RNA sequence: AUAAUAAUAAUAUGGUAAUAGAACAUUUAAUGAUAAUAUAUAUUAGUUAUUAAUUAAUAUAUGUAUUAAUUAAAUAGAGAA
RNA sequence: AAGUAAUUAAUAUUAGUAAAACAAUAAGUUAUAAAUAAAUAGAAUAAUAUAUAUAUAUAAAAAAAUAUAUAUUU
RNA sequence: AAGUAACUUAAGGAUAAGAAAUCAACAGAGAUAUUAUGAGUAUUGGUGAGAGAAAAUAAUAAAGGUCUAAUAAGUAUUAU
């Protein structure tokens, strides 16, 4: 398992640049173990429950627009994302939920 | 109805040059991962690696002599009433003049500090990410992959210049001469440069020994993410490129699923 | 480097997110009181909040 | 330009400390948080100093004792084992048994092992794993689990030496060249409790020769 | 062959040059004075009458045997059956268990 | 591309020659990068002045 | 669904001990063009809602900033002993 | 001319990884199961506490305290 | 506080320790010295102030075991 391929042996759509991954398009990677990357975190004393999503390369506005239309029960207002890190953090504990939709594609 | 329609797999491979040392002409495409060379500009995790190194480089050689260390008797300068100025002890206070310093460090002092391993392989991809999107990372490679353009028969083929050592001419020789117009046809003299080598190339500091104030050689195992983002041109041989590529891959487990 | 407080160590118990205690009042002297009223002077009860603060400083490894 | 010079921390990962008597408008003037004279103004008193009043730490009676010759077992709930499963990530060849170096392994139980671990029912209702184990001991609830899917389960003993060199026989090959033997149960309270049923010891169920020894000298 | 001189450890090599495997060394305590004294064993001096302490201490005795052990090597070391001690398999199955455990 | 530089006397980041996919995508970036420079040394790119107007 | 700036309505803006947030001056280390038509310092007079930095003039030194800016550290600020 | 340093512990923010984390040579640490002074005891037999685990008690329950479960283990 | 400050005495480039009448537990390791985990752990205290190991696993380390005794008695042990 080399980590530099033949030239050959890759192919045109793998190189970056191509394929327009980076406009209108999001991707979420497992874990180590190759569980979704949703956690719950407890804040400032165990008072604040919130839910993370980690993992994120692409747009991630575009992602959290897409896992609103999937979830309405969830307020508009309790989604927020981080752009330093790519995480989007929901006021709420809704991992179950999440990983719901998430699985469904990736 | 589809659940994610802006899903999509992402590209896992970047193209970098391979050539030849004297004369940086291309010889072949390698292919390089992406998580290596195109990694998101994250300034934070190289922050955090630029500070830990800065740290755990220092000396800490300050000693300023404590009211302890300096030498003066423990007798009591005055006595305590009647004297009518002001109460003193021993001559050693950090109030009078020849006094110690209060609170005072004693050599050698500790600023070491620590990073996760996972965090600083992280800084170290993102170093070379922005040097390669930046155009500044040059790779000298072959004799191990498959060449799709002959070597020239002047140039080498790794960061080292040949006939250096046969100094028997006049007070210059040849390695300095090929160095010069290396440095003037790219246009590359008063810049920074980093050389990361396989084994220690002889002939290469030999010849950049003049340019020290500008051009350093570290090997695979001691290059630093401060000397990577420094120079402004990275010359890295693709031995090297792998090594700290495996180095510094996040690991990842059988992850089987449908 | 900090040390436990043995004589802490040695009368409070750590239970889940605080830390248990005896009582104290039933050690001898206990004849002529209604037994049942004494029973509350037999178990063990839970660290206060006002004091809680102290027992982490003393136990700081519990 | 070298990206030396546009180096930032990441957002909330750096504040200012407090200076002490640096100035009277800087908010910590001459006192500088000590307050109005005291000892706490100009010298240091125990945080947890009650005043001389029996402190909180002597009121209340010595109680209980430790239990030097305790053998903390480490956890694992028959959910983790059949959560593995469903993941994927159970490589047991078939007719091996999943003991305490299956475990660590496979990473069912990480970090240190110095006794064993005992194999709780949490959740018995979803477990159907077939496979024989065989751990340090196990809930009664968790046997009927392990039997009802058509498993099993056994009970083995392990000195913190034996359980070293069932754990990573591989480290005692390479240094001794010998992998250590298993040690007898030479305690009372071992021996008896692996030697129930109930409990599925391996003395009993295998019936190994400690117990005839026993009985042949008890009957002597 | 010999070729595996160099490849016993230091311990099992400096053993079979002070006593080579050649000479056969009695099983039970003998004259100091005597050749097949036993270096294991607390040897009688024939003058003095008075017990020798054994050239190789336990430990030592117990290392060069664990080496023997391992690189196939029994008979060539001098016996050590009245040394009250013995090793691995021999010892778990010829062993007394305790009184304790049995009654 | 070896061909494109080695006649035109300039050199392309690795970067580019991943990304670009067609030769028109070549044209139109060595139009828009290196000639503007080439034509008016004054508008040309200092690494001391990158915000440099 | 953001940031900067500007508008309209409303509320608030004394403060010792104390708490919390944000900035400025000096020095050191990393990165870091320019140059006597400049740079540093001092005086005087202006500008910016001003412990600071700037414009001009004057005087002295230097063919010259550890200079702007982002970080990391302080022997980092004195009418109070 | 005056809140400094070393070795530890607990909280808050961010960053990395994540039912694991640090570290890899092993070892160790923390989290993942709550209790009891302690012991061979340890969470829905069929669903939300009316079930279950531990502690007192019992034949077993009730009673008091804490904890556990309603495509995905926190 | 502390077997610390201080005084006195003796020797060498170093000195001290060192090849088990050692640990450990029915399975085993195999001298000494220093550092880390073990561990603030067992243990101990006008059960106050406080004090606090060992086994085992790692790192530096050197060829690291080897006889020089006729195998050791007012010695071990006991009382104090
Ligand atoms: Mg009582
Ligand atoms: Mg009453
Ligand atoms: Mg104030
Ligand atoms: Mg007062
Ligand atoms: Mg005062
Ligand atoms: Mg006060
Ligand atoms: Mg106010
Ligand atoms: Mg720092
Ligand atoms: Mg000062
Ligand atoms: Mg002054
Ligand atoms: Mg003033
Ligand atoms: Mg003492
Ligand atoms: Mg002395
Ligand atoms: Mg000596
Ligand atoms: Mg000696
Ligand atoms: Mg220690
Ligand atoms: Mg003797
Ligand atoms: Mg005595």
């Amino acid at each position: 398992a080399p980590i530099f391929p033949k030239l050959e042996d890759v192919k045109m759509h793998e190189l970056i640049g191509n394929n327009n991954f980076g406009k209108k398009t999001y991707y979420v990677e497992r874990s180590r173990t190759g569980n979704l990357p949703v956690y719950s975190a407890y804040k400032n004393g165990g008072n604040k429950i919130i839910t993370e999503i980690r993992k994120i390369e692409g747009d991630v506005i575009q992602l959290r627009n897409d896992l609103q239309e999937q979830l309405p029960f969830i307020p508009k207002k309790s989604w927020s994302v981080v752009m330093q890190s790519k995480k989007i953090i929901i006021k709420g504990n809704a991992v179950e939920a999440v990983k719901r939709v998430l699985t469904k594609k990736f | 109805l589809n659940p994610l329609p802006n899903a999509a797999i992402p590209p896992k491979y970047a193209l970098v040059t391979v050539r030849s040392f004297p004369s940086l002409e291309p010889l072949t495409f390698v292919p390089v991962p992406t998580s290596t060379v195109a990694a998101p500009l994250r300034r934070d995790i190289l922050w955090r690696a630029v500070v830990y190194e800065n740290d755990n480089r220092r000396v800490g050689a300050s000693n300023p002599p404590g009211r302890s260390e300096n030498g003066f008797s423990r007798r009591k300068l005055m006595p305590q009433k009647g004297s009518g100025r002001a109460r003193v002890g021993d001559a050693n206070s950090p109030t009078r003049h020849n006094g110690g310093r209060a609170l005072a460090r004693t050599a050698p002092n500790d600023y070491t500090t620590e990073l996760p391993s996972k965090v600083y392989s992280m800084a170290f991809n993102n170093a070379l990410s922005h040097q390669y999107k930046s155009g500044k990372l040059f790779v000298i490679g072959g004799e191990k992959v498959d060449l799709i353009s002959p070597t020239p028969e002047l140039d080498l083929n790794r960061l080292d210049l040949v006939n250096t050592n046969t100094v028997e001419g006049k007070e210059i020789f040849e390695g300095e001469v090929i160095f010069r117009k290396f440095l003037e046809e790219f246009q590359l003299k008063g810049k920074r440069l980093l050389f990361i080598t396989d084994k220690t190339r002889e002939g290469l500091i030999k010849s950049s020994d003049p340019y020290k104030q500008k051009v350093d050689v570290i090997q695979k195992e001691l290059v630093e993410v401060n000397d990577i983002l420094r120079a402004q041109a990275v010359f890295i041989e693709l031995e090297a490129l792998e090594y700290l590529a495996m180095a510094h891959q996040k690991e990842i487990l059988h992850s089987v699923s449908n | 480097l900090m040390k436990t407080h043995k004589g802490t160590a040695k009368r409070w118990r750590r239970t889940g997110n605080t830390f248990k205690r005896g009582i104290a009042g039933r050690k001898h002297g206990n004849i002529g009181w209604s037994h049942r009223s004494l029973k509350a002077l037999t178990g063990r009860k839970i660290a206060h909040p006002a004091y809680s603060k102290h027992l982490k400083r003393l136990l700081p490894y519990h | 330009v070298s990206i030396l010079g546009q180096l930032k921390p990441s957002d909330g990962s750096t504040k200012s400390f407090k200076r002490l008597g640096r100035g009277p408008s800087s908010g910590l003037g001459k006192t500088s948080g000590r307050g109005q004279k005291g000892q706490k103004a100009r010298g240091k008193v125990k945080s947890w100093f009650e005043g001389g009043q029996t402190p909180i730490y002597k009121l209340f009676p010595k109680i209980g004792f430790t239990n030097v010759g305790a053998k903390p077992l480490k956890e694992l709930n028959l959910k983790r084992i059949q959560w593995f499963h469903d993941k994927n990530r159970l490589h047991l060849q078939p007719g091996e048994v999943l003991d305490m170096n299956k475990m660590r392994k496979l990473g069912l139980v990480t970090g240190p092992i110095k006794y064993g671990v005992k194999i709780l029912a949490s959740g018995k209702f979803h477990y159907n794993l077939p496979i024989a184990l065989e751990a340090s001991r196990a809930s009664a609830k968790a046997i009927a689990a392990i039997e009802k899917a058509g498993g099993k389960f056994t009970a083995r003993y392990y000195t913190p030496l034996g359980l070293r060199a069932h754990l990573n026989p591989q480290w005692f090959l390479e240094k001794r060249g010998r992998v250590p033997l298993q040690a007898r149960p030479t305690k009372r309270r071992d021996i008896d409790f692996y030697s129930k049923e109930e409990k599925r010891g391996y003395l009993v169920m295998e019936k190994d020769k400690l117990l005839q020894d026993i009985k042949e000298a008890q009957n002597k | 062959y010999k070729q595996y001189f160099d490849s016993l450890p230091l311990k099992l090599k400096s053993f079979f040059q002070r006593y080579p495997p050649s000479i056969k060394y009695s099983p039970v305590s003998t004259s100091t004075k005597a050749i097949n004294a036993n270096p294991f064993l607390p040897n009688k001096h024939p003058v003095t009458q008075r017990f020798h302490d054994p050239k190789y201490s336990l430990r030592r005795m117990s290392d060069v045997y664990k080496l023997a052990l391992r690189y196939g090597v029994e008979e060539f070391l001098p016996p050590i059956e009245n040394t009250k001690k013995l090793f691995f398999e021999e010892k778990y199955n010829k062993k007394t268990l305790m009184k304790g455990v049995l009654l | 591309t070896k061909f494109l530089q080695s006649k035109s006397g300039y050199l392309i980041p690795d970067y580019e020659l991943t990304t670009l996919s067609t030769p028109l995508q070549f044209k139109r970036y060595i139009k828009e990068k290196i000639l503007p420079s080439a034509n008016d040394p004054k508008l040309a790119y200092k690494e001391a002045e990158p915000n440099a107007i």
